[PDB]
């Protein structure tokens, strides 16, 4: 069965749409691409799906692993095994790396204490980051924005879902090149992870296993990364 | 075994010194007297210690107490204060702290309540700085019920001097916090920093009153303010800057009310629900785990 | 030519009106009376214009002004006051106003003054915001003396109602200012933001009274403050915050004394000097280039 | 003589050591790039050199045009061809975007308004905003990120300096290719100008003239943008220690 089916949807935040007849689905173990013009309400979707507060369809539906979710809430949606990562994280007065890192940790390493700090150790190795520098310090205002977005990327590996949104997972990160981040999803896609990735790089949606192009809250065109993103190039 | 002052049952049970430092204490007029001489170079490896501890009944005690910290010397200063049972009680205390020429103090208070709302305590202290001294002032009130609280700070600092102060409460039930506090930066370069913490819930009430007074040039203040608030809670919180030189500057902050949307879905996106996120939120800020 | 009042030396002049809009003005008891009214469904394109005069000295203006806005509708206006070799002044005027289901008001006031120094303003404003509708304001006193300034106003509003104010002000020489301002949010989904800027020079004294009550589920409001101190020139400040509900969020910030050194050192680093630097940064807060 | 020497330099901040005796050359007429790992010394060294205050050295030099700056202020170095672009920019209450534009401008074009007008314009078109709804808004809070660092490029352009100093140039822009700001680098040493740029992006670093490599506070590597760019990839992506 799909992990996702989302069907006739429709969305208006004050007193217009941002999104209008939508029609989109996922696969299992599937990296799919959202690309398109600024506006074009990718993000709205993103915070949709999720049931962030102030975000509900008016008129359309959505389900998930084949059951229907608009009567769910947040950590509802949570439990059946999805989750969102912020184009911007928050920041948390006197809260560990080490802390943070045990939240929502996936339920085969999350038993024993060993499976569980090793896990934490490969997570902040994988994203570039020293754990004996990191694993004592604070999630505050003292990280700069390029370590808290790290920080965030490791999470996600900790909590291994059935589906992640990541909205713009190259953004604020100090990267030395695009191999960094292709890894990461190379390493979710061996675990059977789905992924639904919104991007503004080329780079990244060559990776992809499928793309699809929203335009003025509509989908346009979706299929193969090397027709459908040389057809939005014009 | 090291500097220290021992109280219960309202009476003096212990009071010892060390090499460099004299410690005193009698009984007078009801109350206890004590005092504090520090000899003029010395710097010590530890904190000095006062303990008080009451296991009984409709019990009143009043301390007044003087400390001296001569040129170029250092001490830290612990107290704790432990009180299971809560049954009509009053602890009061009245400070006077001198520090000269390039001195350096710390004060540190604890308390541990019981069950029983039937309390009030209430210190009092008034501080004087010389040229290039330090002073730093922690209170903590988060276990048990408070009762009722009620605290004043009056500091007044010569040049070079470096100021700080930290209060943190969580209040329940019927409880009742009044905190005041105020700072005269009245040398060149002096420096301070005041930070509250807390929250509130059932039917508890908070007053803050805080100030700063920069009177001399290149002096610098900031003042830094948080307070959650659940259930039937009510909240005040008032405070006071005053400038009168071309070239001082102060600064202040504060965010009253509920949790904040974002760190509150943020949780909730990772499998809580909203009153196990909510719990995580307020034990950072009060800082117990 | 448009709807207006016009007065001049405590005498009233010109008052007009279009329709869907209802004017009044006479003299009783050497007092100024004053009405406006909108009636339901009408939303006007322009601006009421009120102007105020006084060339002569020993002058004495009180006016009482009463404004109705009906259900859907929508109006603003505009007061200048020019007192040029102004000595001897008294301004003082009283307003009530009532804002219907889903409507908007919005009102301004600028003063121009001379050198000569003998006068008082004193506007005192008390207003009601029903159900859905929204309140804007702002003073400005930046060109020649101040004199001495009395500012009062009280707010009272229900559900969804929106609320913005602001004042700002340029002080010198012996110049006195007073700001007190109270608002309370007693319904659901209720928001306000309160605004103050300026400047003090010379022998200059000034204070600031601000008040936010959250009484009902959902309120938001925001308090921010800039003040900058040249010469001998004194500054007060008081902000105050009250919560009485668990769903209500308020904040505050303020900043007091000298320049920020990020925005001094940003233009010192495209060939200007500290006084050159200085200068641009009060004119950008006053309101000028 | 060169433009800009700098001496056995050593940097701290508080009781901490960061910058640990870098050596540097810049030539007239040249872009010369440094990159490396972030906080291991790149914007210390650019606010030194500046003048910034809380950033002096304890041992070292800095020479500017054969003359020994370390006595003079952030005006007096900046009165004699040198200046600076933060990575986040400062914020003004009350200062609109035509009037700052003209506070720094060359003393060649403030000569004559029409020259002054058209050079304001030129600048806005060349960071591809339209100029004709963003000169009245206000340089404030208002602004979103990416908006307030195209206003800062067109300040360097404005004020066209000997050398010029940028710090993380594309940072807080959401761009989709750098063909917008190799454009400007372009323009600026067309006008004889010398950059000096501080990166974490390779795609900048292969279109300077010279690229340097600063780890730990001191100079691993220097010379061709080619060689240094491929070592950078090789190694220094697959590293978490960031200390050699
Ligand atoms: S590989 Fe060497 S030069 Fe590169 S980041 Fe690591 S330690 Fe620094």
């Amino acid at each position: 069965i799909m992990l996702l089916k989302v069907e006739d949807l429709h969305v208006y935040r004050g007193n217009r749409e941002i999104l209008k007849g939508v029609n989109l689905t996922v696969e299992e173990n599937e990296i799919h691409a959202i690309i398109g013009p600024n506006g074009a309400g990718k993000s709205t979707l993103a915070y949709t799906i999720m049931g962030i507060s102030g975000y509900k369809p008016t008129k359309g539906r959505i389900i998930f692993k084949g059951v229907d979710i608009i009567d769910k809430n947040i950590t509802e949606r949570a439990r059946m095994g999805m989750t969102l990562a912020w184009q911007e994280p928050a920041r948390f007065e006197g809260i560990k790396v080490k802390n943070y890192l045990m939240l929502g940790m996936n339920e085969k390493y999350k038993k024993d204490k060993e499976i569980a700090e090793e896990k934490i150790r490969e997570a902040l190795k994988l994203v570039n980051l020293d754990p004996d520098k990191y694993l004592d310090r604070y999630v505050d205002e003292t990280l700069s924005g390029g370590e808290r977005k790290r920080i965030e990327l490791a999470s996600i590996i900790c909590m291994e879902p059935d589906l992640a949104i990541l909205d713009e997972p190259d953004s604020g990160i100090d990267i030395v090149s695009f191999d960094e981040i292709k890894r990461v999803f190379d390493y979710l896609k061996d675990k059977g992870c789905s992924l639904l990735v919104i991007t503004h790089r080329e780079e990244l949606a060559e990776h992809a296993d499928r793309v699809s192009l929203i335009c003025a809250g509509e989908v346009i065109k979706s299929g193969d990364p090397k027709e459908v993103g040389e057809f939005y190039k014009k | 075994k090291g500097p220290r002052i021992i109280v219960k049952e309202s009476r003096i049970i212990d009071v010892q010194g060390d090499e460099g430092i004299i410690l005193e204490g009698k009984e007078e007029d009801g109350k206890i007297k004590a005092k504090i001489i520090v000899k003029k170079g010395y710097k010590f490896k530890y904190p000095i210690h006062m303990c008080f501890g009451i296991t009984e009944e409709n019990i009143s005690q009043i301390i007044d107490v003087e400390i001296i910290l001569e040129e170029d010397s250092s001490i830290s200063l612990m107290s704790h204060c432990s009180f299971p049972k809560g049954k009509g009680i009053k602890h009061i205390m009245n400070g006077i702290i001198k520090i000269g020429k390039n001195a350096k103090f710390s004060y540190n208070e604890f308390h541990y309540h019981g069950m029983d709302g039937d309390i009030l305590v209430k210190p009092t202290v008034k501080v004087e700085i010389d040229e290039g001294g330090i002073y730093i002032s922690n209170f903590t009130l988060t276990k048990g019920r408070i009762g009722t609280l009620d605290i004043e700070q009056e500091i007044i600092a010569k040049k070079d001097a470096i100021i700080d102060i930290t209060t943190r409460t969580y209040a329940i039930k019927e409880d009742v916090v009044k905190v005041n506090e105020v700072v005269k930066l009245n040398g060149e370069n002096a420096k301070c920093i005041i930070k509250s913490r807390g929250a509130a819930m059932d039917n508890s009430k908070i007053s803050l009153k805080l100030k700063i007074e920069g009177n001399a040039p290149y002096s610098k203040g900031h003042i830094d303010c948080a307070e959650i608030v659940k259930g039937n809670a009510e909240v005040e919180s008032i405070p006071i800057v005053v400038v009168r030189d071309d070239k001082a500057r102060i600064t202040h902050e504060a965010a009253i009310g509920s949790v904040d949307k974002k760190q509150l879905e943020t949780l909730m996106a990772k499998g809580l629900d909203e009153d196990e996120a909510t719990e995580i939120i307020v034990k950072g800020m009060i800082g117990d785990l």
